[PDB]
């Protein structure tokens, strides 16, 4: 819910450098993915909704015990919220950020072997929307410029001329370019249109739309900090300043 | 020629290598120091005849209010010791305990996790082979104090082979009549009832008379780095309790009468310096798990 | 999904290292992919591959059209063996010639292996304190190094003892048997309709049934090398005697099965074939594979099913199967198998024994959590279909001491019962299967089709083309190795010799562990009956007054082109003596090293034939009489 | 007749005579007494920051 | 002709590329004062019967309050100076420890983090190349002070040529018995005992005669600029102590027993005057570990 | 079958087994910590025109104020440091001083005694054994760098076994020219000019062509527990001047030229272990004799 | 962290070849086929290309 609500590529960079690995996993087996199912949606019909298990549900979903495995269940906690069942990766990794696995040579995870092609199938790119695919771009961004792959990762993009009209324009090493940047990348936040209690057929848009009520609940609770208000009780640290900048960029 | 081993040795399954770290080390420690305030404040709650010192444990320990009608698990700290002992047993044992939980649990308080400030000995004797010639047999039981039974069928006396690691310490040998016990290419003494060896001096070949069979009694000290707060009584105690609830119930793993076979088995295994490491964290997680579920039983 | 701290130590608990690390990731195109195993029966392709290179290798050594040439020879030979009625093979009979094709070529197999077996003993004893130097000084090394020094410390002939090296040197006769390419095209289905005539007898003798025709397509031998089977005995072994115990103790439970397996076909009644169960979706996410082995050389099933990285088993008797089921009761547990599991069935053919599948199954299981799941089935799926030992040098080691484990005395499978009870089930499926078939159609075509002269492998009397390549003054030797003896009775030996010369004289030679028989005779093209044995109960025989268990017979001729050698029981289905173990096999001993000593026809003179000691004769010259 | 004996009985070797007094056995008791102090000295320490 | 040569001027192994600019430098100068003040805190410590000045310097070398019942083990600087040593060895090395802490442990105290301040004289002895005609035989042993004794058994004197190199400053050779050398194409001198050559100068000619070995024994001074803090006596112990502990165990790199060799060697290779930079700094944060792990031992 | 062997390892006579309590430990920490003070303040009057350092400094010493006329000695504390020299040097050696004035010298300032805080680096090479077949000639010189010349004048290649004790941490072997050593049982790699050896793993074969003469240059590190104010250049100067003032003259004893060679024949004994410990003592002892004579004319 | 070690002794040939893969480096040494009579397969180097460790376990 807090990764969803990022609607710049600042505040996103800024969490991923936050969080660490171990909120991209989740120790809930879950179910596997590409499955047909038949699921119960009663405020519209009375027989079962048909509909196929996914990675980018906000369900928590097996995931296979390889690098390429963690790799999705990452873009997966970007773009939906929740992450894949990944155990025993080790305390060394699961202690670094997000941020540190994606563009750091020092955590020891290799990455190079990695497929755009197929990571993008498997996280079903065609069922994605704009804001979706915006993340994930970032996440391949930061990934082809970890391991030096920056040409890869152009091919790939004249491959597919929709991804190249959205994608992201930043380097990843430049803190200059995170700031020009002005990609709306929110999934949830406060809606200007009337949003009701309802539930909807998809699974997709079902759990998004959870995460659109949550959110809409934690905005108005006491976690929320109300900047015009309370702006002198924040630390030092912690205090927006125009001088900050990410580690190392 | 044959050869007999003790029954414990054979294929140690490989330990947990998560939750070894420093902040994990200081939960099992807290965990220990709060459960063992659990059992005194019972006692001193019930004799005094005022439950308000047994609410301010276990608040501390479960961090919530103690309330009828409920089942008094002990909270998010019992989840959490319990699936740690899981993954200390055997390596296939996922690890479901965030990281974030065993570092607020172990702020409750202050403790240093240093597992090498003591010692402790344990008393499991490691025969690892006993070579026998033809026309003689040899069994081994035991493993507190093993008891090898050798005859002699053959028309001349033979020469039994004894290999007892180079783990242990001390091994005192008695026998049911006076035997002759000497290392490779010593002259053979006297026959006398006793024998103390140290396991590093050699291969020990002992003389073999014909006729009625000869009973040897082998008693063993190991000395095992471990944390002051180690106990044994409560651990042997909590290595049977976690048996029979199922925490080791992880498919392609081996069973140990006691914590005692446990720990010398992995210490005489390949990487034995780092299993025992692992298995002393895993034992006082043991008693801190024992002291609970008594004060807690569910 | 796991990293390492720079500068720690390298030890790990486990002792077999996967080749993708605890990532479980193996980037492509490097060297620990490239090294990675490849799944055979899996794969369509070296499924498909693997067979074009067997039928190659079965054509070119035994030529389809050489047998049918031979055909009318062989038939004149068995008739010339002047056999009581009711024990005759006739080989008109289409059905009687292709199990004489079958048998013929699965003899030679397993007897050029004991002669194989015979030279190694012979070796071991030559150097027998520098064989029990190595054994006992070095134990901490592998098998497969221990057998590598333990070939070169002998003069063994063939020092490799790689897969590559044991396909490099093998001869035309070890090559298994391919079933398909025996009944390629040949008659199946003659209908002959309440007709008792001679000439409707002719055209339907002239044919078989398919029920014959299903058991060749499901039918593959397996011979196992005396270089494979020095890895187990001296995995644990201490002294040569030990070794060469368990070198014999092997080769005769591979002695048994081999004579089951012929059974088999004999019996009247379709073998089934092994077959790997694959989920219908190639890519997913849940995996899971299904191996059911039938060995047709065997007593005893294997069911292995890996899903995910557990590793379950279950062995079955291949017995008793009278309900709809397939599998027999199951004998050894290790764990719960599903073999209702829907998805795509590919049959393949073993080329390992039931032994050998299971003590790689076992030490599979006790490395199921090390070994990643591509490595557990590329493993189990080349040492099945290709006989191909695991590059894990860890893997192998363990595999072989199961392997040892399986065929000592403490054996958690007592073969002895459950290959009698085999051979029970087999005689009894065949009485069912003749007088069924007595019943539906007339006694005539009940013998046609399923004949009672065969029986088992060695019960049945079959002949053994002989090679020679060592030829001393112009006349070429022929080693045929008599015994040893699985049954019981009275057996005749006779040698057929055909020759371009229009007259000649040809020796034959019996070697004892006394002195040798010098018969000599001049027929040509018709058995001789060169030598008749009598076997005792234990498989010993009193030769010359001296108990013997093998011998040596060596036949010397002049420019020719082919020698056979028939052999016959007196008595038809010779009862079957107990199959020896280790305690048997080390408790007497008899000397094979006089079986090397060669005579020269040339120089043979009229005093020199008849029964000669070795003190008769000096130092070499094993010709001459006079010392 | 044949006799059998327990092997930890036979032999017993002669203790010592020495440091039996009553002044020695208060040394005993006195060092009994600071060594448990001590060992629960250093588990506090170990439970504290102190 | 026969070739003879030095044995430690064999195969120099290239060194490490990390550490090298002057935030790291200056980690290293800082560590070197660290530790000094630490081997003065204990012996100050032992006079005034107070740990109080030990206490103060560990504090501060290490971030953490020392505490009786835990070692002392050196904290975060110990960890970072050992892999640091590492690093410069060979260019194998992982090189892990990160340049944030590196940049956080420099602030502790104010150097210069000069690494070309002063000088010092250097011992080792290089004899690049020796030619000597057939029938002649000769040996080199020794690095501190070489020792060539050479045997002629031809028939008449022959000449034996000396190569230095070009790096040595001054070299002084002594013989058994008074000899004869001088220049390439100049007249020899009468004999003396005792030579002093420049390197630089270029190959020299010893007439050896018949009958009689003779043995030169040769010592070399090389300068070269190290910092001011360097002191050759703890460089050498640390140099030992850090072989023995194994910061120096990598696959494909030589060994060498005093650091003069090492220093020396790596000084006549191709691109010697860009190895010695790393030495000096080598050499540098051996003087560290050398105080820091006499004050507190493993 | 030719032994050879190291000339200072051979025979190496029992210690003094006295003064080696916790109370005579604080004595040579005293001595010691009092003569540094001692030098240092002899050097701060020589650069000063006041004696006021050097009689202070002194009166601590020797507990009694200097005096012109009378000579400097150092007082009873340089009279029971002497003799406390001697008796650890050998078992033969008398025991003169008490044991009532070593605790009073203790008591003249708090140090503590311990022995065994810290670690000090030894050169001296240990060869116990090189065993050579019969037609070979092998000369063992030297003790802190030993130059091994092995002659070999049989038909073919001889095996020559080193053996250099279980005591040494590593050594570090070097040749004229290239040479071949391999452990026992481990085939032989090619010829190098150096190698790095631990001598815990065993007994290692080199293999001498026939050719011409080869030298193997042997340097070894050894540690031993010591002391934080040892100083291996002080230790050495004391025991060059106790030898020379006949402070190790008594029947039935061995000499050695360094302290080095001393302390590593001790250690490579029967009771090695326990020797150590003495002979550290008498390092510190010698520590303090060094820098009081130096100061005291 | 793999190193592969070919040697090459071709039957119809005078000489033979020793290559090295260690990481990203190659390195190669051309070796006479006769005189090697001492404890060895392998002759002078004729040709060099760096350095071949041959004593590899």
């Amino acid at each position: 819910m807090d990764v969803l609500s990022k609607g710049s590529l600042k505040e996103l960079l800024a969490h991923l450098e936050k969080t660490p690995l171990e909120e991209a996993i989740s120790y809930r087996i879950g179910t596997v993915p590409y499955q047909n199912v038949l699921i119960s949606r009663n405020e519209y019909y009375n027989q079962l909704y048909p509909d196929t298990t996914s990675l980018i549900d906000g369900v928590s979903r097996e995931g296979q015990r390889n690098v390429n495995g963690l790799i999705m269940s990452i873009i997966s906690y970007v773009v939906s919220g929740s992450g894949h069942y990944i155990p025993n990766i080790g305390f060394m990794l699961l202690r670094r950020s997000i941020l540190d696995i994606l563009t750091k040579h020092d955590t020891g995870l290799v990455t190079n072997n990695l497929n755009y092609g197929i990571i993008a199938r498997n996280l079903t790119v065609s069922k994605m929307n704009c804001e979706q695919r915006k993340r994930m771009l970032i996440c391949f961004k930061l990934l082809a410029y970890k391991d030096g792959n920056q040409n890869d990762y152009e091919i790939y993009l004249n491959q597919n001329i929709p991804l190249k009209q959205i994608a992201p324009n930043f380097i990843p090493g430049d803190m200059r370019t995170v700031i020009h940047n002005q990609d709306q990348l929110a999934i949830v936040g406060i809606p200007a249109y009337r949003l009701t209690q309802s539930t909807e057929l998809s699974i997709r848009d079902d759990n998004a739309k959870s995460y659109k009520l949550g959110y809409v609940d934690w905005y108005n609770s006491n976690s929320f900090l109300r900047e015009r208000s309370e702006f002198n009780l924040i630390r030092l640290k912690d205090r927006d300043t125009k001088y900050g900048k990410l580690n190392g960029w | 020629a044959n050869r007999a081993t003790s029954a414990f040795l054979d294929n140690p399954h490989p330990v947990g290598v998560n939750y070894v770290d420093e902040g994990s080390r200081q939960f099992v420690a807290v965990a220990e120091l709060l459960a063992s305030k659990l059992i005194d404040s019972s006692r001193e709650s019930d004799e005094s005849n005022s439950d308000v010192p047994f609410v301010q444990a276990y608040s501390k320990f479960a961090d919530d209010n103690p309330r009828h009608l409920r089942v008094k698990t002990g909270g998010k700290m019992a989840n959490a010791l319990t699936n740690v002992i899981r993954s200390y047993y055997s390596i296939n044992a996922p690890a479901i305990v965030p990281q974030v939980e065993i570092d607020r649990l172990a702020s409750k308080a202050t403790v240093s996790g240093d597992m090498y400030n003591s010692y402790a000995i344990f008393n499991s004797v490691p025969i690892v082979e006993v070579l026998s010639p033809a026309r003689t047999t040899v069994s081994i039981v035991g493993s507190d104090r093993a008891d090898v039974t050798m005859l002699n069928t053959g028309a001349g006396a033979a020469n039994i082979t004894f290999n007892f690691g180079q783990i242990a310490e001390t091994v005192i040998l008695k026998g049911s009549v006076p035997f002759q016990l000497a290392r490779l290419n010593q002259p053979m003494p006297a026959a006398r009832f006793t024998y103390k060896l140290r396991p590093l001096d050699g291969p020990f070949i002992v003389v073999l008379p014909v006729g009625n069979p000869l009973v040897i009694s082998a008693t063993a000290a190991t000395r095992i780095q471990v944390p002051l707060a180690f106990n044994k009584a409560l651990v042997e105690s909590g290595f049977q309790t976690a048996m029979n609830d199922g925490l080791f119930d992880i498919q392609n793993v081996n069973y140990y009468s006691s914590f005692d076979e446990f720990i010398i088995s992995q210490y005489h295994a390949q990487d034995g310096i780092n299993r025992v490491s692992t298995c002393v964290i895993l034992g006082l997680a043991l008693q801190a798990y024992d002291q609970m579920r008594r004060a807690l039983p569910v | 999904a796991w990293v390492t701290q720079a500068y720690s130590s390298g030890l790990s608990q486990n002792s077999i290292i996967s080749l993708t690390g605890n990532d479980r990731t193996v980037a492509d195109g490097t060297f620990n992919s490239m090294i990675m195993p490849r799944a055979v029966i899996a794969n369509e392709r070296e499924h498909f591959m693997k067979t074009r290179i067997d039928k190659i290798e079965h054509d070119l050594n035994r030529s389809a059209k050489q047998e049918m040439m031979d055909r009318q020879s062989l038939a004149e030979d068995y008739n010339a063996l002047n056999l009581a009625v009711g024990q005759e093979i006739k080989l008109d009979i289409a059905t009687q010639h292709q199990l004489n094709r079958l048998g013929s070529a699965m003899y030679k197999a397993d007897h050029e292996r004991e002669t194989e077996l015979t030279d190694l003993i012979n070796r071991i004893r030559e150097n027998e304190v520098t064989v029990n130097g190595i054994l006992e000084n070095q134990k901490a090394i592998t098998a497969a190094e221990r057998a590598d020094l333990l070939l070169e410390v002998v003069a063994s002939t063939a020092k490799s003892v790689s897969a590559a090296g044991r396909a490099a040197a093998d001869g035309s006769g070890v090559v298994p048997v391919f079933g398909p390419s025996v009944a390629n095209g040949i008659k199946v289905g003659i209908d002959i309709a309440d007709s008792v005539a001679e000439a409707a007898i002719a055209v339907k003798e002239s044919g078989i049934i398919t029920q014959l025709n299903d058991v060749y397509h499901a039918f593959q031998s397996v011979h196992v090398a005396p270089n494979d089977v020095i890895k187990p005995a001296a995995v644990v072994a201490g002294t040569s005697t030990e070794l060469i115990g368990n070198l014999q103790a092997i080769y005769s439970r591979l002695r048994s099965h081999s004579d089951i397996g012929f059974k088999k076909a004999t019996v009247g009644d379709v073998i089934p074939n092994s077959y790997m169960i694959k989920p219908v979706n190639s890519t997913e996410y849940a995996s899971w594979q299904l191996y059911v082995i039938h060995p047709v050389q065997g007593s005893l099933g294997l069911v292995v099913q890996l899903m995910g990285d557990a590793l379950t088993y279950n062995v079955f008797a291949q017995y008793g199967n009278t309900s709809a089921s397939e599998f027999g009761k199951t004998v050894l547990t290790g764990g719960a198998t599903n073999t209702a599991l829907e998805g795509t069935k590919v049959k393949f053919q073993t080329k390992v024994t039931a032994q050998q599948a299971l003590a790689l199954t076992m030490a599979l299981k006790d490395a199921a959590s090390m070994l990643s799941q591509g490595e557990l089935i590329g493993y189990f799926e080349q040492y099945i279909n290709l006989a191909l030992e695991p590059d894990n040098l860890s893997l192998q080691d363990n595999m072989h001491k199961y392997h040892h484990l399986l065929t000592s005395q403490n054996s958690p499978i007592d073969w002895n019962y459950h290959d009698e009870e085999m051979h029970k089930w087999l005689d009894s499926r065949k009485t069912t299967n003749y007088d069924a078939m007595q019943k539906k159609d007339g006694t005539v075509i009940a013998d046609i089709h399923i004949p009672k002269v065969f029986n088992d492998l060695r019960n049945t009397t079959l002949h053994c083309k002989l090679e020679g390549k060592q030829t001393i003054a112009g006349y070429t030797v022929y080693e045929y190795l008599i015994g040893p003896w699985a049954h019981y009775g009275d057996i005749d030996y006779s040698v057929v010799v055909d020759t371009l010369n229009e007259e000649t004289k040809w020796y034959c030679e019996v070697i004892g562990i006394d002195g040798h028989l010098l018969i000599e005779k001049s027929v040509q093209h018709k058995p001789e009956k060169i030598l008749e044995l009598t076997v005792n109960d234990s498989g010993v025989t009193s030769f010359n007054g001296r108990n013997h268990d093998r011998l040596k017979l060596k036949v010397y001729v002049k420019d020719s082109l082919s020698v056979k050698v028939f052999r016959n029981w007196i008595g038809i289905n010779a009862p079957r003596v107990k199959t020896k173990m280790f305690n048997d096999h080390i408790g007497v001993k008899y000397d094979y090293s006089h079986f090397d000593k060669n005579i020269s026809p040339a120089h043979l003179t009229l005093t020199d034939l008849g029964w000669h000691t070795w003190d008769q004769y000096n130092a070499g010259n094993w010709t001459n009489i006079k010392p």
